[PDB]
Order: structure tokens, then sequence, then C-alpha cells
């Protein structure tokens, strides 16, 4: 549910996001 | 044929379409490296999609989770933790589960806990610890698509069709 949408939020940007 | 924006949405369609309990899909993308001294092919996180299905550990977990939500409550399970932890991992070509897939244009289907822990791949053993029982890596020209499930899944011909329609192949 809630955490799943946030995971896909970070996922779609995690390429450019260098510090996760 | 395909591109980065289309990358993520296709991983979605693959997980949704298949009639199997797949928990997530990940696309590992290519990169190149040098040192001060050669050209190394590198596998890294290009994207992923999660579908799904101790109070010390949990409070620690929700805290990074709330820390990424402010950047752009509930309980956070093992599979979800493994999915986001995977975003920090990278694989030298021909090394580990995604690297071995890409070097030889191979599809590695690991079904069952014994297949995971006996694979000799770090990422496979780590996935099993978080409850995964099936982990797949299919080598594309665009990269490597990784599938993983808490259930035991045999390789379906229907699935290999969908994967072939949603990614690049030479």
């Amino acid at each position: 549910s809630s955490t799943s949408k946030l995971l896909n939020k970070v996922a779609a940007r995690a390429s450019s996001m260098g510090t996760i | 044929q395909f591109n980065e924006d289309t990358l993520q949405q296709r991983l979605q369609a693959l997980i949704e379409s298949a009639g199997e309990n797949w928990t997530y899909a990940i696309f590992w993308q290519i990169s190149h490296d040098f040192d001060s001294g050669d050209n190394t092919v590198i596998l890294g996180w290009g994207d992923g999609y999660y579908k799904g299905e101790a109070e010390q550990e949990h409070r620690k977990r929700v805290i990074r989770e709330l820390n990424s939500l402010i950047s752009g409550d509930e309980e956070v399970t093992d599979t979800e933790w493994f999915f986001l932890v995977s975003m920090t991992q990278s694989f030298v070509n021909g090394v580990g589960l995604p690297g071995e897939s890409f070097l030889n244009s191979r599809v590695i289907w690991l079904s069952g806990s014994g297949a995971l822990t006996g694979s000799g791949c770090e990422r496979a053993g780590q996935g099993q610890i978080y409850g995964l029982k099936t982990m797949v890596c299919i080598a594309t020209q665009n990269g490597v698509v990784e599938l993983g499930s808490s259930e035991v899944i045999s390789q379906s011909s229907d699935l290999m069709h969908k994967v072939n329609n949603l990614f690049n192949f030479n």
C-alpha cells in the first residue's frame, strides 16, 4: 500500500539519485 | 527501440500481466569504468517496480522510509526492504547474478531456496534471507531484468513471451 508507492517513487528516480 | 522513460512502465506491465505471484521487477543498466586502468562494463540500478503480495529493526526501517518520503505509520516487510536496498548495489560484468547473466546473454532461473543459497551469488543468498524463493535474471541488450518472488515459480513460456515484448534484444 503506502510504502509500495514510495518505493516506486524512489525507484523511478534511483538512477539519477546517487545517495540512497 | 525502447528508452528510459518506457523502461519503468514496461517492468510494471510484466509484473501485472503474469499470472504468477511476482513480488518485484528490476532493470540493471550498463555503465563504463576506468581507474588511474581499463574499460570495465558495469551493471547498476536503472529502475525497478515493486508490487509485493524486531521493533529495533522496524523502527530503524521506517526511519529511512520516512526520510525518503520527505525527499520527494505502516509496517515495512522484508521484501520491501530488499527491494530498496538493491538500489545501492552494482555488479561488475560477469560477476554475481546480474553480471553472469549479461556476460553470456543468459537467463538464470533460480527456483527454490536451495537453488538460491547454492547459486554462489551474493544477491541470491541475500534475497533468500528476506524470504525470496524464486529469483530470475534475463539478459537483454538494453540490460538485465531481474524478477523475484516469495513463492516458488517455474519458468513459464507465457512469461518469457512478455519479457521479450517489453525489452530490447539483439
